[PDB]
């Protein structure tokens, strides 16, 4: 009677036991790649991150500035 | 319409100097924008050559642009001249 209106079968803490470990599982690999993937970023600079500002080309003017040589 | 009034003619007696500087400033601030010469300004200052004019590379395709100083084609100076 305890059994029929307290609790539940095995396998239901089983295989949720089974989904816990698979999340947890993901979201270590990912916080690992995660990190190798900000070190590769922050080394190499050719990634969509740690993109440091330069001067925009747009400012230059192209004219003939008074002197033949620039 | 009388207090503005009974306050400028106050304000002439007692005060000139100063109506004579806010009406000076004033008409200074808003003639500029109504004369039609200040254009001709801009304009004088726009045809004072201070730089060399830099010839452009012919291709046949360019009738505006005159291929002498003499030619008729570019900007004239004649209104310059009847200012
Ligand atoms: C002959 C008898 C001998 C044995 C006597 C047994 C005595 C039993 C008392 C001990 C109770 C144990 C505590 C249980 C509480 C937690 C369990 C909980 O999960 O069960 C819930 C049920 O809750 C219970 O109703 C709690 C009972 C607590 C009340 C105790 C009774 C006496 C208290 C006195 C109250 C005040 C009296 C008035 C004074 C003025 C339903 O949860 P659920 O997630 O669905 O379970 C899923 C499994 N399914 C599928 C089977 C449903
Ligand atoms: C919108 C134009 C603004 C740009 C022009 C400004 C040019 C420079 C003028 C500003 C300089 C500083 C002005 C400081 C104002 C101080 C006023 C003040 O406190 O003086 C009062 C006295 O003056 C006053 O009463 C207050 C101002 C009076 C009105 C002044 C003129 C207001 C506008 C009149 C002209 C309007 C336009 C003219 C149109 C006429 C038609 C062309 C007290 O004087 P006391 O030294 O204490 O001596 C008093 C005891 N004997």
């Amino acid at each position: 009677w305890i059994a029929r209106t307290f609790y539940d079968g095995p396998e239901k803490n089983y295989e949720k036991t089974m989904a816990i470990l698979q999340i947890e599982a993901e979201k270590a690999e990912l916080r690992l790649k995660e990190l190798e993937v900000r070190r590769l970023m922050r080394a190499r600079g050719d990634g969509p991150w740690y993109q440091y500002p330069t001067i925009d080309k747009a400012l230059i003017d192209h004219s003939p500035k008074t002197t033949p040589d620039n | 319409a009388g207090r503005i009034a009974s306050f400028l003619k106050n304000a002439w007696a007692k005060e000139p100097v100063l109506v004579a500087s806010f009406a000076i400033g004033g008409l200074a601030i808003i003639l500029p924008s109504l004369s039609p010469y200040t254009n001709y300004a801009i304009r004088i200052n726009r045809a004072t050559p201070y730089n060399y004019p830099v010839p452009l590379r012919d291709d046949g395709n360019m009738p505006d642009v005159p291929s002498h100083p003499q030619d008729p084609q570019g900007p004239s100076l004649e209104w310059l001249k009847n200012l």
